[PDB]
C-alpha cells in the first residue's frame, strides 16, 4: 500500500 | 529470504500535447502487482498479482485517489524545476520517484528509500538514516531546505519503518504461493562455430525466479570476465526471467572452459560444460 | 539533456520448436528519455496488435520496456525487432536469432 503523504519539490 | 516492495513513478511532459502523462507501478521483488496510467481511458489503480485481487474496494479506492493526487503534484513539480533549471516551457522533461523498503528474513525493516531524479539525474533522496538529504545540485538543495522546514524526512521514516513493512509481511503471506519459490534456471551450453579457428561456447539459464543471478565462465579455473558476452537479465513473460553467458573458444579448448550458475533456488552452485 | 541508448534483445519466452507456438519478445533498456518506439517485424513487415509492458525503471533510473506477441516459428520465416529513440539516426533492426 502506498505513502499518503503529498511531498513537492 | 529477503525481501521488497518498490513504488515507481514517472511523470513526462508534453507540450502542446495536453498534461504530462504519469504511470506508476509496484512491485514486491520482482513481481508487478500494481499499476496506474493517467492516459487510461477512465484511470484506475488497477491488479496485476492474483494474490492482490483480494483487497476490497476500500484499498483500490484509497490507491486510486493517492496515485491521482501524486499524478496532479508531480505536474506542479515539474512546472517548479523549470524555474530552479532556468529552463524554457518548449521540450519534454521527466520526474521519476521510487520508494520502498527492503525486510530480512525475519520481516524487519534492513532499509527504507524515496529518491528522485530530473531528467534522469538524480535529483534529491532521503539517505540510509530516514532522517537526512542529499541534494545532487542547487537547485535541490531548495527542495532540501523546503522538506527540511517542512520535516519530511520524519513523515517518510514513519511510512518506511512502518506501513511499509507491514504492507509487505501482508503481501507476502497472501502471496505465498508464489512470492516465497524460487523457481531455479534451467540451464545448459550451446556451441556455435564462428571459424575454422574458434567456437561460441553460450551457457543458458532459463525460467527462473527472482531475477538475482549469477553466470560466469572460467578457463582451467579462472575467471573470464573480461572476455564473457553477458546480456541482461530479461523476462520471458511468465514471471521468469532468462540470462545466458558466451566465451569465445579456440578450436579443441572445450574442455577447460566450465561455466558457473548460482541462484537462490539452487541448493548448490552448478558447474557445467559443454557436452557434445 | 543527458541521452542514453538503449539496450536491445529479441528472443522467444521458450526454446524455439518449429510449428510451436510461443512468444516472441523484444526487451529494450537502459534508455533516457523514455520516449520510444518498437515494433516487432514478421518478413520485414510490422505484426498486429503487438502488447508491451508499462513504463519502469532501473536503479540507475535508465528505463525499460517489453513488447511481446504470440508467434508460431518456423525454419523459413523471419522476425525481427524495429526500435526507434532520439539517440538514433535512424531505426535499428535486431533480427531474432533463435540462439540467442
Ligand atoms: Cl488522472
Amino acid at each position: 500500500g502506498r505513502l499518503n503523504a503529498p511531498i513537492k519539490v | 529470504g529477503s525481501h521488497s516492495m518498490r513504488y515507481f513513478h514517472t511523470s513526462v511532459s508534453r507540450p502542446g500535447r495536453g498534461e504530462p502523462r504519469f504511470i506508476t507501478v509496484g512491485y514486491v521483488d520482482d513481481t508487478l502487482f500494481v499499476r496506474f496510467d493517467s492516459d487510461a481511458a477512465s484511470p484506475r489503480e488497477e491488479p496485476r498479482a492474483p494474490w492482490i485481487e483480494q483487497e476490497g474496494p476500500e484499498y483500490w479506492d484509497r490507491e486510486t485517489q493517492i496515485c491521482k493526487a501524486k499524478a496532479q503534484t508531480d505536474r506542479e513539480d515539474l512546472r517548479t524545476l523549470l524555474r530552479y533549471y532556468n529552463q524554457s516551457e518548449a521540450g519534454s522533461h521527466t520526474l521519476q520517484n521510487m520508494y520502498g523498503c527492503d525486510v530480512g528474513p525475519d520481516g524487519r525493516l534492513l532499509r527504507g528509500y524515496h529518491q528522485h531524479a530530473y531528467d534522469g539525474k538524480d535529483y534529491i533522496a532521503l539517505n540510509e538514516d530516514l532522517s537526512s538529504w542529499t541534494a545532487a545540485d542547487t537547485a535541490a538543495q531548495i527542495t532540501q531546505r523546503k522538506w527540511e522546514a517542512a520535516r519530511v524526512a520524519e513523515q517518510l521514516r514513519a511510512y518506511l519503518e512502518g506501513e511499509c513493512v507491514e504492507w509487505l509481511r501482508r503481501y507476502l503471506e497472501n502471496g505465498k504461493e508464489t512470492l516465497q519459490r524460487a523457481d531455479p534456471p534451467k540451464t545448459h551450453v550451446t556451441h556455435h562455430p564462428i571459424s575454422d579457428h574458434e567456437a561460441t561456447l553460450r551457457c543458458w539459464a532459463l525460467g527462473f525466479y527472482p531475477a538475482e543471478i549469477t553466470l560466469t565462465w572460467q578457463r582451467d579455473g579462472e575467471d573470464q570476465t573480461q572476455d564473457t558476452e553477458l546480456v541482461e537479465t530479461r523476462p520471458a513473460g511468465d514471471r521468469t526471467f532468462q540470462k545466458w553467458a558466451a566465451v569465445v573458444v579456440p578450436s579443441g579448448e572445450e574442455q577447460r572452459y566450465t561455466c558457473h550458475v548460482q541462484h537462490e533456488g539452487l541448493p548448490k552452485p552448478l558447474t557445467l560444460r559443454w557436452e557434445p | 539533456m543527458i541521452q542514453r541508448t538503449p539496450k536491445i534483445q529479441v528472443y522467444s519466452r521458450h526454446p524455439a520448436e518449429n510449428g510451436k507456438s510461443n512468444f516472441l519478445n523484444c526487451y529494450v533498456s537502459g534508455f533516457h528519455p523514455s520516449d520510444i518506439e518498437v515494433d516487432l517485424l514478421k518478413n520485414g513487415e510490422r505484426i498486429e496488435k503487438v502488447e508491451h509492458s508499462d513504463l519502469s525503471f532501473s536503479k540507475d533510473w535508465s528505463f525499460y520496456l517489453l513488447y511481446y506477441t504470440e508467434f508460431t516459428p518456423t525454419e523459413k520465416d523471419e522476425y525481427a525487432c524495429r526500435v526507434n529513440h532520439v539517440t538514433l539516426s535512424q531505426p535499428k533492426i535486431v533480427k531474432w536469432d533463435r540462439d540467442m
